[PDB]
């Protein structure tokens, strides 16, 4: 954020959610195909979400979760209580009908971001790998 | 044929480079063919003349090259002159592929020059005369009941009237 | 048209004004007749074939040409006499035939030089509609008449050649316009319309035809309506799986769609306690629409685009679903026998083709099905894989599986003795299909399990071929099965040797196996040339015309086959070939056919023996310059293999003396020989020769004999034992493991105690 | 080989469009080489590399693996061509031995000129 600066296809505002949305549209602001439900303001939910996982603001995660409000399915809870709790409790029955949603479903989609959150949502396998050897 | 060469470069010079090098394939000439495609700036048919001067490998190789263009499908936007001056270097007056296509390169224009084509490029070296006069008659006569690929020997003077001849 | 038009003015201007010469006009009158026509000078061209065809009247293209001319300008009466005089000097041409068929027609004035014409085209190629169309205009001057005599020419060039698909579709089409549904019924309900069932313009015609009868007549609802609405269906199947063989996508999921709404129809329509072969039918319909799915989503996933490591799944499904749907047991019902024979037909083809997909995709785990099943099998995961079939259509009240629930229906293990009977089933189909002759035997081998090719030719071809059992010969009109199965190896190893050259130039996560519409041809030209004059031979002779071509091809192959002529080939595959018949043999018990194996392959040997010492004088390795082959550097063999092939090659001669019956002479060879391969062979003899004295009496004197043949096995076993102690690699080295060798150990301790 | 080529001669033919460029009149290795207009720099760049393998082949001294690159690929025609310098062999005197004296030309002369 400080090497893009600020006035360069929308650089980094104060506030966590706010450079972490500014870092997501430094990276890719164009709409990655394979989007389910809306968007915040334009911007990949789902690239949005594997952001904040990455970078570890969990107080960003659960302002991006507020503000999606109707622009996501039903998990908005799911995402909160993952957030919320440390020790990821966010009931073994649902753990396991989002592993078998993944398993079944979430398997081939365009977006890697999205494939990615819900393999760690899920918790499936040992490790998914999509687009990320590349030197990073 | 060294009669008819001489008669025939004064008629295609330069600008009938095509033609030129049509009837120097069918003449089969080296010497001033070679000097005059050297001059011009025709290095590949320098070059390939001594190839195709004995080893049918070549030969062999151009006709396997022609056979998968065919199947590839592209003799299409292939032009025919290319496929008609490799079936010259081949030997063969027609070739027929497998999309309707019929190249000729017209071998009906003199006997002599049909034979000495006939027992160069197309039959091997080492077939007798015997043999050779045996395929032309083959050719432009019947083998299993076909249509003649070749032409019929007649007189000089017979050949400028024209007479109700066909395929059969 | 490839030059410009005022380009080719200009320049044969230019030509015209440099040297006017009219010996050179009429000499070049039939190019300049060409050029003259692509410029658009009809009367230039014209005048200038005139002048040719006055110079020299030679050659009927340029009476076509000018026939051509006058045909594009307005005389139709000198353009067809042009046309006759040119197609009456030249023996035949389709071209010629149809502008003369056309000329007539437009001109009404209908003659018998014109039908001539129309017969020898239909002679030449009876294909394309346009035959049909030139004659149905020619004899609509009749009437009656000519419709008579149009369909008694149809049906004698039907009889002279089966190639008219497209006629009679197109006689179909006329009657249905003519309101002729009687006679459309009845001349597609013909025994002959069983083999001219591979084309999707006709079963599509035929299914259409079936629905205007079927919604014109429904008073009546017997076996002939029974009969009519298989055959539509079976027609509809036929067309979904060539829409799925062809480059296409929007054809086979259109055709998909349809036969999911036939299906869900017949589903609904049946639903009402029904026992008969209705039942049947509809399960082996079910096991073909997943098959059709399973080879959809693969086509989809091999195409660069969503994760073909991860696609594997629902076509693993669907192979599962279609492997366990049984096949038809006998004839539930009897009168559909005709129909019968031909969904069991297709219900081993698909059986086989499933077991041999999950096979070669499940990469040797038996819990795959397991859990493929545990996953896939809810109404959640239906509408998801429908979803991703029809592209978000179809849903549950269309799909015929929708409407009822799942679950966690149980499925079928794919066997080897299931998929071995599935196979010489499947081979009676593919009798002539060299593409599916090599993709089996591509399965077969990247399953590594190899069915004996002996009984593969006998189940491909139900005759004896002429001539067989060869050995050394040099007439091209006597194959062998040697020859053949020799033949087949080595296309099989040319094609895995292509395939593992392109997966190793693309990328390494590539499947193991492909199908055969996405692998398309597996095989070339003078491939499929000497085939064909196979097949030819083994239906007895070839066809008048190119039989001494087929004969040279035959004798070009045969030359490098039974290594007649040295030409250059590697090592690595004629051991891999000599390896295969050894296999084959050590499979059978005939002493026929293992005399024959072992004399090849000792053949085999002496031919490589004086390519042997080439390698080790550090030389340059041979490589096969026909076309036939394309065999590379996959199949190389080293300086340090040298010593290994005289082994094999000592070996193989050691086998051929057992099988002679020199047992005295194998026995020394293999001792001479020292590979720990040789002593397990001179273990087997030894057991089988103790078997042998057993077989007989056992008084009170042969037990001597056995229990000295005993020692003497058990002593190389023993030897055997200690060097697989001493050295691990052994047992690896070694064929068979060290379980069979403590177990024929203690079968020797236990029979050493007995006295009779 | 020539897939860009194709394609782009394919969409001219189909469309009109697709060659603003000196493009070529056939499929051939020597085509553009004889109508003085090249096309496609990937194209020659494969073609470069082809050539350098080529030339570490031969340099080596080897034959057999040149043309099996050469039935592999599809670029026969420097093999082909590598095959005029040679001279017949002499030695036959009867039919029972065997054609040995096939492989070269007297034209070495004006080989060796050219």
């Amino acid at each position: 954020v400080f090497a893009n600066l600020q006035q360069a296809q929308l650089g980094g505002v104060p506030g966590t959610y706010n450079l972490v949305r500014s870092f997501l549209n430094i990276r890719l602001p164009t709409p990655i195909p394979g989007l389910q439900d809306g968007e915040i303001e334009g911007y990949p939910v789902w690239a949005l979400i594997y952001y904040c996982m990455r970078c570890g603001d969990l107080m960003a995660a659960q302002q991006v979760v507020n503000r999606a409000q109707h622009q996501l399915g039903d998990f908005k809870n799911c995402f909160q209580e993952y957030i919320h709790n440390k020790d990821r409790r966010l009931s073994p029955t649902t753990e396991n009908k989002l592993r078998l949603h993944y398993r079944r479903a979430v398997r081939a989609s365009t977006d890697p971001y999205k494939r990615a959150v819900y393999c760690i949502i899920g918790r499936c396998d040992v490790s998914d790998n999509h687009s990320e050897v590349a030197d990073k | 044929a060294q009669e008819r060469i001489e008669e025939e470069v004064s008629l295609y010079g330069p600008e009938r480079h095509i033609e030129a090098v049509f009837s120097y394939l069918t003449g089969g000439r080296i010497s001033d063919a070679c000097r005059l495609a050297q001059k011009s700036g025709d290095h590949r048919l320098s070059l390939l003349l001594s190839q195709m001067v004995g080893s049918q490998e070549v030969r062999d190789l151009i006709t396997l090259q022609l056979v998968d263009w065919n199947k590839l499908q592209v003799d299409h936007y292939i032009q025919e002159e290319r496929l008609r001056v490799f079936c010259l270097l081949s030997g063969t007056p027609v070739w027929r592929s497998s999309d309707n296509r019929s190249i000729n390169v017209c071998s009906q224009l003199d006997w002599k020059r049909t034979l000495g084509i006939h027992l160069w490029y197309m039959l091997p070296p080492t077939a007798t005369v015997a043999q050779a006069l045996h395929m032309y008659e083959q050719a432009f006569q019947e083998q299993e009941g076909g249509e003649p690929y070749a032409c019929y020997p007649l007189p000089p003077y017979l050949e400028d009237c024209g007479f109700s001849f066909g395929d059969d | 048209m490839r030059r410009s038009k005022a380009e080719i003015q200009r320049y044969v201007e230019n030509a015209q004004n440099s040297a006017s010469s009219p010996r050179e006009k009429s000499m070049k009158g039939f190019l300049f007749a060409r050029l003259y026509y692509e410029a658009k000078e009809y009367e230039l061209a014209k005048r200038s074939v005139s002048s040719y065809i006055s110079v020299q009247e030679r050659d009927p293209k340029a009476h076509r040409f000018l026939g051509q001319l006058f045909e594009i300008e307005g005389n139709v009466e000198k353009a067809v006499g042009c046309y006759k005089r040119s197609l009456e000097l030249n023996p035949t041409q389709k071209d010629l035939t149809l502008r003369i068929a056309e000329l007539i027609c437009t001109l009404n004035i209908k003659d018998g030089r014109a039908e001539y014409w129309v017969e020898r085209a239909s002679k030449l190629f009876p294909g394309s509609p346009e035959i049909y169309r030139l004659k149905e205009q020619l004899l609509s001057s009749q009437g009656e008449a000519g419709w008579n005599q149009l369909f008694d020419l149809i049906q004698a060039e039907l009889f002279a050649r089966p190639n008219d698909v497209y006629v009679n579709l197109k006689l179909v089409d006329l009657f249905l316009s003519n309101q002729r549904l009687e006679e459309a019924v009845l001349h597609c309900l013909k025994p002959e319309r069983r083999a001219l069932r591979t084309d999707i313009e006709w079963c599509s015609c035929v299914v259409r035809v079936f629905k205007e009868y079927l919604a014109s007549k429904q008073g009546q609802k017997n076996t002939n309506m029974r009969m009519i609405t298989k055959e539509l269906l079976l027609a509809q199947c036929d067309v979904v799986f060539l829409t799925l063989s062809k480059k296409d996508v929007q054809k086979s999921k259109e055709a998909l769609e349809r036969f999911d709404q036939a299906l869900l129809s017949v589903k609904q329509s049946v639903s009402g306690t029904d026992a008969s072969d209705l039942s049947v039918t509809f399960y082996e319909m079910r096991g073909h629409y997943y098959m059709h799915a399973g080879t959809l989503l693969l086509k989809m996933a091999q195409s660069c685009e969503v994760q073909w490591k991860a696609l594997i799944e629902p076509a693993a499904l669907c192979y599962l679903l279609a492997y366990q749907v049984p096949k038809p047991k006998s004839k539930p019902v009897k009168g559909d026998d005709n129909g019968q024979g031909f969904l069991e037909e297709l219900a081993f083809d698909r059986q086989s083709k499933s077991g041999h997909l999950l096979l070669t995709l499940s990469h040797g785990k038996q819990n795959f099905i397991s859990e493929i099943i545990e996953t896939f099998a809810n109404q959640c995961g239906q509408s998801i894989l429908l979803k991703f079939l029809f592209e978000d259509n179809l849903s549950m009240q269309d799909s015929f599986m929708g409407s009822d629930d799942i679950s966690y229906v149980e499925n079928r293990v794919p066997d080897l003795s299931e998929l071995s009977q599935h196979d010489n089933g499947s081979l009676r189909i593919h009798n002539g299909d060299l593409q599916h002759l090599t993709w089996l035997g591509l399965q077969w081998h990247f399953l590594s399990t190899l069915p004996p090719l002996r009984k593969w030719l006998k189940q491909i071809f139900p005759r004896v071929p002429q001539e067989t059992s060869r050995l050394e010969s040099n007439i091209p009109e006597s194959i062998c099965l040697l020859d053949l199965e020799v033949f087949l190896l080595a296309v099989v190893q040319t094609s895995y040797l292509q395939l593992q050259d392109n997966n190793t130039t693309a990328d390494p996560n590539r499947p193991r196996c492909l199908p055969l519409p996405i692998c398309k041809q597996l095989f070339t030209d003078r491939q499929r040339s000497w085939w064909d004059a196979v097949y030819s031979l083994i239906t007895k002779k070839a066809l008048p015309g190119t039989s001494a071509k087929l004969r040279s091809v035959i004798q070009h192959d045969l030359t490098t086959l039974r290594a007649q002529e040295k030409h250059g080939l590697q090592p690595a595959v004629l051991v891999n070939w000599a390896r295969g018949l050894h296999k084959t043999g050590y499979s059978l018990n005939s002493f026929y056919d293992q005399k024959e194996y072992m004399g090849r392959c000792v053949h085999y040997w002496k031919k490589l023996l004086p390519l042997l010492d080439l390698v080790k004088q550090k030389k340059s390795i041979p490589e096969p310059v026909d076309p036939l082959f394309k065999h590379f550097h996959n199949k190389d063999i080293k300086v340090s293999e040298v010593k290994d092939l005289e082994d094999e090659a000592c070996i193989a001669f050691a086998t051929l003396d057992l099988v002679d019956g020199k047992t005295e002479d194998a026995i020394i060879a293999f001792e001479s020989v020292k590979n720990v391969v040789a002593y397990w062979n001179l273990a087997l003899i030894y057991q089988r020769k103790a078997e042998e004295i057993e077989n007989d009496c056992l008084p009170a004197e042969e037990q001597e004999e056995f229990q000295e043949c005993l020692l003497k096995c058990k002593g190389f076993l023993k030897m055997i034992c200690d060097e697989y102690s001493a050295y691990p690699s052994i047992a690896t080295s070694l064929p068979v493991p060290v379980e069979t060798v403590f177990e024929m150990l203690d079968s020797v301790k236990q029979s050493l105690g007995e006295a009779m | 080989y020539w897939e860009n080529t194709l394609h782009t001669l394919k969409q001219r033919s189909m469309l009109s469009l697709g060659s603003s460029r000196p493009l070529v009149s056939e499929l051939d290795p020597d085509a553009p080489i004889r109508q003085k207009l090249p096309l496609d720099d990937l194209d020659r760049e494969d073609d470069i590399r082809l050539l350098k393998y080529l030339f570490t082949l031969i340099r080596a001294g080897m034959t057999d693996e040149a043309q099996r690159l050469c039935k592999r690929c599809g670029q026969a025609w420097r093999a082909a061509t590598l095959e005029g310098w040679k001279l017949y062999h002499d030695a036959n005197i009867n039919g029972g031995t065997e054609l040995q004296a096939v492989e070269g030309n007297p034209y070495r002369c004006v080989w060796k000129t050219c």
